[PDB]
């Protein structure tokens, strides 16, 4: 997998080039935004159980057919797997956020997921709703200044939103 | 590629969990050391041609036999010396990549994996490259932690060769 | 016990190699964050009694039945409430150990391993402890990064319980 | 395994106690010498092949019987196992050094080593000489202010020497 | 699904062999016990509604805080009380499935697998269910071996919750 | 795999329903027919090698080209594989018979077998004939009342015949 | 492993003998006690969690030092191991009870336990107390006639007490 | 030794759990069938020498050469014939053991394991034994389920031989 | 198929290397012995009919019952005797193949793999074939190392049968 | 796997025939040629590193683009895989040569290789150039009489070249 | 140690079987080649001193630096040159061992295992040894197959160095 | 393991010496004894089943107590293991014979054997008798000129006898 730094390096190596002063400057900027990126990831890790369970609770309340007998989330084994998938997506998004690159998300997690759900009979549009709820809960936590020095994190929050969106598209 | 960040992630994923505070902490250590790392990278890069030239010449002076005895595998010829400066330049560029990502990953992947096989097959002496790397350590003129960063990765390459 | 340092050592050792500069930066990351963690540890520790007493009261007010339902499992008695405050103090003490070593290791090993089995066997509700921890987070009165540190581990415990 | 911090926590736990302010300050003294401890470890990593090879060269110049036919370090497989052991000890000493605790070294490396060399017929006193040469080289590197802000590291260099000594006494 | 018959079959198959007499004898042990099991299953099914409704009340009277502490995970709302009765019915239905197949298989697969995860996540207390299961044992009205069969599976569920 | 009991339970759980009166009746009937079903399985078990070998003997007498050099059952390794397959089908049919359900046969044995034989060059029509000979031998044993209280086993014998038929259709 | 029947058979085989009519009568008598032996084992299984948990609870109420910081049952991992060891003994005792022979208990569970505990620092007399409490609970369940035809199970309840006693002495 | 009880115990232990109702039902199964099994074991035991004699004679009648081929593996000599009756007695004794414990365990353990190796090494024809076994089946004169039990284990041995 | 050459290759390949002098030597050994082998192969092939007929007759004489006993399993009938002669010819033809490739591979593959299962399932006596192989050894009339080669493979078959 | 002798045998067996005197004569001729065949393989073995290295050097001199950054043989890991691939082909060819049959080269090496290279992005035509250079070097070694009795080996050298061609055509 | 004979044994043993004709045939290949092998070994041994001395000189001329260049690892002293003649003698002595056992085993075990590690650590150039081996090949003066045996092992060492 | 040549090389290497002309002459005599040594091993290989079975038959005829019920060789499993042990011993003896050195016999088979039998309850003295019977059958075959050019094999057959004696002594 690649983080944002490794990605610039891999692109540079294939051309046999040293990074440019301009590229080095863009990486310094990312280093400067590091504490803030770490706050965002810490907010996700610190609220992981809530982000997942509250979003699932909301999904099953909006889509009760998922949990009735014969629904894809009926029986505790299936309910457990559904909560697990939501947690997996949230973990991979959080990995993408600390890496500042969607690679780990795309390769270890989203690649083929759409096919997997179609084969299982898991409704992908419902999984996307689950992911959109986790995104909303997360972006809301990321935008909350309680616990951090006040400042602008709009770039980072927007970036976090793009990762959740990549996940929501891939499952459908 | 292994960096402090991808290693933190690979580790957490291997355990099916979110990164923990220990890991965020490790990543902040990368970010805090990055300032000296990047200074070393910028400087080694702006001076690359001077360092590569100086390192190539330190090698020919120390192993004049390379520039002496001929064939395809030597500093005796044009392609030989061209390939030598090119290899030296590869070591230096990998060093700046290690500095930029905060780990030896780029050098491990792009240069060290397969290195003994290549040195053995093409009969390239690891001692030649060690002289080149010692020259660069002696010539980059960095100071403070920027120098420490540079030298640590340069010493990592010498150790891979010895 | 898993700490950023022992963890870096176990990884280097599992690969039969010396620590990597990436791992040194990781340890530097822990050394950098330790000032904030040690301050959180000191503060929680000096306020340990009032935090524990106040957390237990908060659980008794939220789960009235625990101090009401009379049996071995509920703090409906002096022993029952004593064990409750004792459990609450164990959580707090683990949190300060995590701060001290810069990782969840102490809490993972002394409290979280086997937590599910003990809460199930003795019918202890994870929700009770979640409320005690929420109470401590709202009450330690830390600020800045010492507060971030404290809360990150208190939230980690909350997550292990939910 | 334990590093210095974890050791204090394990002792405290078994007694049911929070660390005292004295213990917290003593650990802050360890944090304050952290950059220096890192420099010492970096010196060892950065010079590992030289510490090992130059030390082995001196051992074999002093004790040629080890490499003459029939000797314990004769044939390349044995010579290589011998260099690997020196490197293994050097790695474990460097781990003890970053940990600020001998546990990892005593547990994963020294425990049982005396018996191992006796069973193999490897002369332990020659191994201890090898380890003492690596200590001399490492401490000489450690006392070398070239590449570090000038200051006093005698306390850390003494601790480093103690780890090496533990290894040398353990092999015989 | 694991039942006495699929288990005998899995054992013979794992040894690439035909079932032998001991196995047919084991299966007949199941057929023999089955008349008491089916008697229990016909009764729990004909009495499902009284048993479930009766069980839910028993829980609300024993943990009056769940009928009052209002939030998403309580009998505070019509939805919560309907979910509670729905869950209790799940447990009763699973016990009838186990009776019919002569094993815990149905309960293990449809209910117990992932149970710890579900109760933890939605903060459902095992104690609530144990009380409902005790009520069922106390209210079904079966006797002799049919009662033994019903109680054996209800107790298996109680054990899974404690 | 599912036995007849688990199959009814699986159909009921998918509907989120307690078993119906007709379901409970069918299950009561399976129990009542138990000793008889056991007698049939015991006949197969007690006559397995004869059922297999006498059927293979008849197959090779009718189709000598299978054992001529170059034939698919020529060489002891291939003859042993052929006999093994017959015993395997007989084993799985006996499993489906005690189970009262073909799931074990379908999933662990029949699934993909037609493709396997085509890929091997094993003539499927011949495998089917070997299967039909075992069914004939087995049904005949099943109708033999020596060793059993005399009575009506016609539904059980027809069900047995059905399992052999599913196997014979699956191989070509 | 051997149950009571296999034990007699193994002794007879080593002497090259068929069981005598007297031996057959004795096994028939054991067969007659089967439903009762099954009821006792069903009682343990059905109350396993309570038998173990209540017994540990009594033990810790008596020996509070076990669970305080530094004690052997302190930290959830040790408490979990303690509970687990109690269920293991109960499990093995139930095995000996259905087998009607202390063999499996003595072999797979009791032999060596004394040393293990001494090595671990686990107080043996404390474990014997836990076992003694599970015995009281279990024998009391077994003597309870609610749920069984009323009859005499004294020799079976005596046998049950004997297996537990073997365990209590095997641990200290 | 494999019996229905040791087998249930071995499975529960392999899964670190108590015996399941499925296993209790299997043992119930063994107790239910044991009256027929012990009845068959008593009668075969009582008639052993008669059954062994008739069986050996049936073999010599069917395979005339074995009694007239003066060699180690032949009924030709006194030793050969003594061993033949001895072997037949072993199959019969094993059969009673199987009846006694309720499974093929005794015969698997004491006779079938290594049987192919022995018949091959000593050039004993499995066909000779199958003949002795069929004679026993045809001569024990049991009836009902006691006959079913005997015949089943006798057929188990014939199948191991073919 | 296993021959001295495929074996050397399989070994070399398994270790990812080129054959070494030891294997060239081994292969040289096969070329050296081949003259004796091919002479044996040619002679056995030339006298195959004679040999196969005399072998079959030797078996009928030693085991009269097989040409006397009714059943498909016996060379009593024309088909039984034709199968027998056919089988004996299979053993002879495999012996010639072993001589040709210089190893037991053809016999291992085409005849020994699965031999125990066939002989047991079809109740063929290993002893009948051993007798035919002994006849062939005594009647091929080869001398010197050609006879050594032929007997070695015939003895190898005899050993697989006992 | 089959050598030339095993191939005639497998073909005879499928026909149920003994080899004819003519086939026996043809195999004796192969035996006569054994020493020369062994000389060829020994020449390849004894010169393998130089055959492989000098051929790669020649390939890279003609196609410098392969080692430039971004080229398929750029980085030591890829250059090492390229050298290994050349050595693998040289090995399988040598195997074919001593087996006197291409079956082993076809089965374990050339099969599916064209596809493998297409997927990787490795230029099949370049691999073929590499193989052709190794063919050239080995054939030259083979026609060199230093170290062997002077004689004609034309048949074998032509066979050796055929194996190389099979490889050169299979990669692109 | 791997020899054609120990290798045959290992394979037989790895399959729990006696050696078969194929393998005896293989060992015979080693016995037939041995006369040329022992002729080569006897000659290289009687000429060891002049072959070794000549080989060292040959290396000193091709690589003049090592005769000048100061340093322990370079023969810029009496010791360095004594170690050089010593190593060359080891390679020659290992070559004679291979010739004696008929395989590379001795060389593989005593010299090649660990060779890359040693040459890299002590900065010894594999090209220096190739030069010495080429010189021995060009100077032993053996002829016929004995020369073939000698060069095959000398080229095997050359291949190990490149 | 070592064969006779490797053992001489191994001893020479430990002294750092080239084999002397006398040692080389000794090895040349071994090569001269080769065909005869191959005949001895072939005789064992060709008669292995008879050597083992006939020897076992004789042991059981003089010691019937081993096979009666309770005897160490009673039950087919134990008889199979006893035959297996004779074959294993014969197999190792034949390896020592082809190697001209007893090392593979001593290391892979006899070392620890006496302990094993003692712990097993297997009468070592009976195992020695079984071995002495195989040695007598084997030596008898080896001295039989039937099928070998008539000549002198006294040295080799005496050596074969020594390997059997070593095995016989090692089991008691
Ligand atoms: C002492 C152990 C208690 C006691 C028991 C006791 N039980 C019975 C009889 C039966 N118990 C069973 C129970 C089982 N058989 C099985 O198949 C299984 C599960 C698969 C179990 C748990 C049964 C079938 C019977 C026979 C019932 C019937 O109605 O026929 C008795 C009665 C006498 C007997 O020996 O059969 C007794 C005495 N009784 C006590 O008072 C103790 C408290």
């Amino acid at each position: 997998m690649l983080d944002a730094f490794a990605k610039v390096v891999a692109q540079a190596d294939a051309r046999g080039e040293f990074l440019s002063n301009t590229q080095l400057d863009a990486l310094a900027n990312m280093i400067a935004e590091g504490n803030k990126r770490l706050d965002i990831v810490n907010r996700i890790n610190s609220n992981a159980s809530a982000i997942v369970s509250n979003s699932a609770r909301a999904l099953f309340a909006e889509q009760p057919q998922l949990i009735q007998p014969g629904g894809n989330a009926y029986t505790n084994r299936r309910m457990a797997a559904c909560l697990r998938d939501m947690e997996i997506v949230l973990r991979y998004v959080s990995y993408a956020e600390i890496a500042g690159d969607s690679s780990v998300l795309d390769d270890r997690c989203l690649n083929g997921l759409r096919e997997t759900y179609q084969a299982l009979g898991t409704p992908g549009s419902s999984v996307a709703v689950a992911i959109e709820k986790m995104k909303e809960a997360s972006v809301s936590d990321a935008n909350d200044s309680s616990g951090t020095p006040s400042g602008d994190c709009s770039s980072l929050s927007a970036e976090l939103g793009t990762y959740f969106d990549r996940a929501a598209s891939a499952v459908s | 590629m292994k960096t402090p960040i991808t290693e933190a992630i690979a580790s957490a994923d291997s355990q099916g969990r979110f990164l923990s505070n220990g890991e965020l902490q490790s990543i902040n250590g990368r970010y805090q050391r990055a300032t000296a790392s990047l200074e070393a990278a910028r400087s080694l890069t702006s001076n690359a041609e001077r360092l590569i030239s100086g390192a190539a010449q330190s090698v020919y002076s120390k192993f004049p036999y390379t520039t002496q005895m001929q064939g395809p595998n030597y500093a005796a010829d044009a392609t030989g010396k061209a390939k030598c400066a090119r290899d030296i330049g590869y070591y230096l560029r990998m060093v700046t990549y290690c500095l930029v990502v905060g780990a030896t990953g780029p050098m491990d992947e792009y240069l060290i994996a397969g290195l003994s096989e290549i040195n053995r097959s093409f009969e390239l002496s690891p001692s030649w490259y060690i002289e080149a790397l010692e020259y660069i350590k002696d010539s980059h003129a960095l100071s403070g932690q920027a120098a420490n960063e540079a030298n640590t990765y340069l010493d990592y390459a010498i150790n891979a060769l010895s």
